[PDB]
């Protein structure tokens, strides 16, 4: 669309309105529903159904089960490629294998979310959880880039929060039974999956930059390079070959020490 | 201390949302990992006929991860709430208005019969009083301590 | 290479007796002599595995009849593993460090000596880092990045 106009505001603002703008309607819809009030039926029928699917409690519920253990790996492993690529550039969807395999995934990522908001029973609190926010902040943007024909490496590194589910999906198999493998599948996923997401963070804002710096501060680093450094400060080793240098990257490191120390310090062991 | 202090919460809160033509029962008692896979594996056989009724557990003890592996199993025709049966909270919390019936489990190898015998008196006596016209079905380990149920005033043996 | 024909004679499952941590450093020490004295020319490579037969003090003082009691043999035990871990460290980022990157022709050597090394896993180990020393290269960075998980928690387990 326009090269020489940075246009980051429009993926992020894709994100906001389908969070709050679709939860002011189950607020919205709660109330004047209040004001209203001043056999099963077929929504039963149906909402059951997709709580079958959902579990592995049929050929159809396994298959697709699978499939979400299979396409989060290779949603992520698409995030690891294009990092190398630069912050935000200009590509096109009809030459080019990926962004097309990833309209793929991410469209069977839209229909497992729709199956998924029917079984719930509360439908707010089943929108306020993380799976389905990174849901939220993770599709939008592939349809908005493919419509301005660009892109930004935006909140992409949240597709590692989806390594969280394969402790349930494994229960839901019937491949997990005992409670020490449980215990060290859920550990070794939450570790992980932590882990990987700050190292993202940290990529995307050093890499960036400052934006009321007129992105200025930018210092060069790759995903490895930011892995490493993760690493080096949950283990409290801290070298100074590479730290953050930015304001934002600061703060977060900050804020990140309370908490991603004693996770370190607890889980390990 | 602070990252113990907060996040200490109760997973398991919350109240059973009615369904219009749809049975369900309230189990509570002796839960425990064996107990409940074979109560679950002689209610749900497939040798009688279709059956839609939901189980509703109720105990005051978080269940642990192969537990909670086994409710993730029947994900789709069995709850669990975090509550005491002696807590008319927690009695309005399950819907115990129409529940169609209230199972007990008992303790069977348990040290002291009488002891368990009392605690499912009460158990009774607190469900009967909340809701005088429930039916009731539970176990007992001593004779001499079944006939203390015969002095309920809202118990019915005619009616089931 | 004769003692380790004796102990493969004297095993009784071959394949376990294979996948042994004694089997695979003969494996990959004893070999290479023959190979250098047949080219006439020698390698620094997996040489610093020797280190790893330190483990085996404490099964052969146990044969010989000097460890009876428990807490020298945990004694015992612990500093064995401890000071062959931490010397089989040092070699490997010694060896990898004073190399290249295979992938970049050796263009990325760092001069280290072995005593330097040492002195690097002994502050990376104990959690301090003055980031005077450090590994550089991609394999030395990937190895430190491994070493840190079971390091640390093994010092901070043995040494007290
Ligand atoms: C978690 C959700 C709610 C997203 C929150 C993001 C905000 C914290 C960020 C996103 C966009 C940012 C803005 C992007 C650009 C600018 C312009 C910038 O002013 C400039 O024109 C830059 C150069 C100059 O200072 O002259 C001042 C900061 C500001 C408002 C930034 C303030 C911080 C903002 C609002
Ligand atoms: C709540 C979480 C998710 C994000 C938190 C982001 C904040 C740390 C950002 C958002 C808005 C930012 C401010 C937006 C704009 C400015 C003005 C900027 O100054 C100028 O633009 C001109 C004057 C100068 O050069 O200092 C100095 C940084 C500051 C205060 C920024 C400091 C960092 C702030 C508070
Ligand atoms: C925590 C444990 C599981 C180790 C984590 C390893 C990651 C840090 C690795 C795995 C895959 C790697 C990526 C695999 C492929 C690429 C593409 C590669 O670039 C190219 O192939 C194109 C040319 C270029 O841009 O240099 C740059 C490195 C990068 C992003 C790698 C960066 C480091 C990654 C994310
Ligand atoms: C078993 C699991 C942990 C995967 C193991 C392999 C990865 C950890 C490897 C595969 C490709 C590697 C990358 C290949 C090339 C580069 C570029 C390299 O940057 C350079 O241009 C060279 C810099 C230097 O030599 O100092 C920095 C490391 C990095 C990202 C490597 C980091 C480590 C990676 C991701
Ligand atoms: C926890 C929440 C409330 C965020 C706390 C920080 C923010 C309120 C922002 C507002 C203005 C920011 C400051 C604006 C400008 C500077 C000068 C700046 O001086 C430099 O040499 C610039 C270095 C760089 O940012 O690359 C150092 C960071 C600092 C103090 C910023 C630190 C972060 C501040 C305090
Ligand atoms: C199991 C343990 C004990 C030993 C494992 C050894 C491997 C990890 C080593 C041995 C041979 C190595 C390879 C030997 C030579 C090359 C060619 C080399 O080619 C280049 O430098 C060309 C780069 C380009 O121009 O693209 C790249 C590294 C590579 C594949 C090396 C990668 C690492 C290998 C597989
Ligand atoms: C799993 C453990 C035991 C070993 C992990 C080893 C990897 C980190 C190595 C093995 C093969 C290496 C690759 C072999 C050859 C190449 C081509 C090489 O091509 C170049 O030389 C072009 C760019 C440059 O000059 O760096 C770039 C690094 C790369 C991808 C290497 C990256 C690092 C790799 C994946
Ligand atoms: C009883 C045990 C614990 C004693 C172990 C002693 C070693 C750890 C020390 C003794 C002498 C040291 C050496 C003394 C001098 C040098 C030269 C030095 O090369 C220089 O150019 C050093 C220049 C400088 O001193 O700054 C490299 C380390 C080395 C080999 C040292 C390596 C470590 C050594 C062998
Ligand atoms: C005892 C432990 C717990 C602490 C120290 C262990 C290592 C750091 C020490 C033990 C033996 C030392 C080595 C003993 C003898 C030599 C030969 C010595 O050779 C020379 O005098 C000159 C060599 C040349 O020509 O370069 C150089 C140091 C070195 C490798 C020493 C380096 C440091 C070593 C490996
Ligand atoms: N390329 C680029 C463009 C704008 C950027 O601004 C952001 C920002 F200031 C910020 F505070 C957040 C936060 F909410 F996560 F904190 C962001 F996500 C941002 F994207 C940026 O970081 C990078
Ligand atoms: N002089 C020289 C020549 C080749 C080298 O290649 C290796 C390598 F790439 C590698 F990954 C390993 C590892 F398996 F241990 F990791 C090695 F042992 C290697 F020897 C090297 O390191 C040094
Ligand atoms: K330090
Ligand atoms: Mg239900």
């Amino acid at each position: 669309d326009s090269r020489g106009q940075r246009m980051w505001w429009a993926f992020l603002a894709s994100s906001m309105v389908t969070f709050f703008g679709g939860l002011f309607i189950i607020l919205l819809w709660r109330t004047l529903k209040y004001l209203w009030t001043v056999e099963v039926g077929w929504m039963t029928s149906v909402k059951d159904w997709a709580g079958v699917m959902i579990s592995a409690q049929t050929l159809t519920g396994r298959v697709l089960v699978v499939l979400v253990f299979a396409l989060s790996i290779g949603a992520l492993v698409i995030y690891f490629i294009d990092s190398s690529n630069p912050i935000e550039s200009c590509q096109n969807f009809y030459k080019d294998f990926t962004l097309q395999i990833d309209m793929a995934f991410n469209v069977f990522f839209l229909l497992y979310f729709g199956l998924r908001f029917i079984a719930a029973n509360d439908k707010l609190w089943f929108w306020l959880e993380v799976n389905s926010v990174v849901d939220f902040f993770t599709v939008p943007p592939v349809f908005v880039s493919v419509y301005l024909n660009r892109s930004w490496l935006g909140l992409r590194f949240l597709r590692a929060l989806r390594l969280i589910q394969f402790s349930e999906i494994l229960q839901f198999l019937n491949i997990l039974k005992t409670s020490n493998s449980i215990k060290l599948v859920n550990l070794l996923s939450i570790f992980i999956s932590t882990w990987l997401t700050a190292a993202g963070f940290i990529h995307l804002v050093e890499n960036s930059g400052d934006p009321w710096e007129n992105f200025q501060n930018n210092q060069a680093l790759t995903y490895w390079e930011c892995v490493y450094l993760l690493m080096v400060t949950m283990s409290t080793v801290g070298y100074g070959d590479v730290y953050a240098k930015t304001t934002l990257g600061r703060l977060f490191m900050v804020f990140f020490i309370l908490g991603g120390l004693a996770m370190f310090a607890s889980y390990v062991p | 201390e602070i990252i113990e202090l907060i996040g200490n919460r109760k997973k398991y809160g919350g109240s059973y949302s009615a369904v219009s033509g749809r049975k369900h029962i309230v189990v509570c008692g002796h839960i425990t990992l064996e107990s409940v896979s074979n109560f679950l594996k002689d209610f749900l056989h497939k040798d009688r006929d279709d059956v839609n009724v939901e189980i509703v557990f109720l105990h005051n003890i978080s269940p642990n991860l192969e537990l909670e592996a086994l409710f993730k199993r029947h994900f789709t025709q069995v709850e669990f709430y975090q509550g005491s049966v002696l807590n008319p909270h927690d009695l309005a919390r399950v819907k115990i208005e129409s529940a169609d019936a209230c199972l007990i489990l008992a303790n069977k190898y348990c040290a002291d019969p009488d002891a368990e015998d009392a605690s499912n008196i009460m158990r009774v006596i607190s469900i009967k009083n909340y809701h005088p016209k429930i039916r009731i079905i539970t176990q007992m380990l001593q004779y001499h301590n079944k006939a203390h149920l015969l002095n309920i005033p809202s118990w019915n043996w005619k009616e089931g």
